[PDB]
């Protein structure tokens, strides 16, 4: 089995970070992926990073979000800034090994 | 015909030198193919999953969840 | 003795096709390695490519699946 | 660039083909697909295949929509059977080789 | 036309490669045997020197 | 990178006119002194037959006429 862990909590009225680290299985990383949840609805991905770390988002962040890896302490970071208090929702990153789709526990950002 | 002799006797010795001196850089160069490109073949297995789930994952994420999306959003009728 | 140069003869001879036929073998795993070293080259790209504009699909399909699902909610609840 | 010039389909009532064929590329293939589309809306896909012998379905297409390869040729196979009423659909067959996407005509299946 | 610079350039340096290895095992053992044949003959060659005198004191 | 393989076979032309050569004429070097001990060997075994037989040829009298 493989394992994931979440960070990243945080409000303001404005400055917030998110990060989601990996302890095993380190850098086996093909295509992985960040998700946020609608509270009492449904999950959708946000941003992504890949084996070559090309960039691409979801529509509502482009201009918004920008996500950057690193390779070895497999942590991967998102740029959060400028909020609006409508992005507020669920956040859970995602990661793919094998074929084999791995959730972790799952966090929350909120603006208000 | 002592020095002829004794001549072809340290002529040899070098030419079975290289016998090993060349079978010593085909030995290696030769593992160079029993690991790199074997593994080599595991990576693209590896990179081979995640174009099978990627397809499975928006096989329920493309057509479900349109098939009653769009059937949702009828208000026009 | 006096023979025994000439099968000292052939000794220097056939040692001598050893490392004539060995370093043909040596000729060969050269190319035999680096054209096969561009080829592990350009399948890893072609292989890569097209994974790296399918999350752009798995993404931008979702937006008119994220972007217009905020207004079932209006009358839904 | 492609020439998928597709062809197989029908408008009848008993079993019927979807075969994509070529035109370049014998098994260049990497991730290469269909897509169907009703009036009135937009596009979408029916079932994909992947040069790896991995097969998967929509729901809907299962049991009577079945997709296979055939590398001698290079021409997929995407069988019509059991045609059921709902059937009634615009198909198109689809590949991307260079990263660069490719279409095609597809035609109309119209089943009852 | 970068192919064409490289189609060479394995072409070459194996040619290359051939005539340094052949003529570095051509010259040298052949190098070695004619010093010791000039040593193997020059030495015997005092050899007549030597009966020459000794030829001549006798006869 | 291609310019450098360019630049690569003029130098390589110049290797070849260099040690490339001067292996080659040290090859007429040996092979031409070669030939001269070679046909020495033959002519000093010529000169050496000559007078190693007569060694044998004129001191027989040494004996012989002792015998007188």
């Amino acid at each position: 089995e493989v394992q994931l862990q979440e960070s990243g909590g945080g409000l303001v009225y404005d400055s917030l970070r998110l990060s989601c680290a990996s302890s095993r299985s380190i850098d086996g990383i093909n295509i992985m992926r960040w998700y946020r949840q609608a509270p009492g609805k449904q999950r959708g991905m946000v941003a992504v990073v890949t084996g070559w770390g090309s960039t691409n988002y979801v529509d509502s962040v482009k201009g918004r979000f920008i996500i950057s890896r690193d390779s070895a302490k497999d942590t991967v970071y998102l740029q959060m800034n400028n909020l609006k208090p409508e992005d507020t929702a669920v956040y859970s990153c995602n990661a793919i090994y094998r074929g084999s789709e791995y959730w972790g526990q799952g966090t929350q950002v909120t603006v208000s | 015909l002592a020095k002829s002799a004794v001549a072809q006797e340290k002529a040899l010795k070098r030419a079975e030198e290289r016998a090993q001196q060349l079978r010593a850089r085909l030995d290696a160069m030769q593992e160079a193919q029993d690991q790199v490109r074997r593994d080599h073949e595991a990576k693209i297995a590896e990179l081979q999953a995640t174009i099978e789930r990627l397809t499975s994952e928006a096989a329920l994420a493309e057509g479900a969840l349109e098939a009653a999306r769009r059937d949702r959003s009828r208000l026009q009728m």
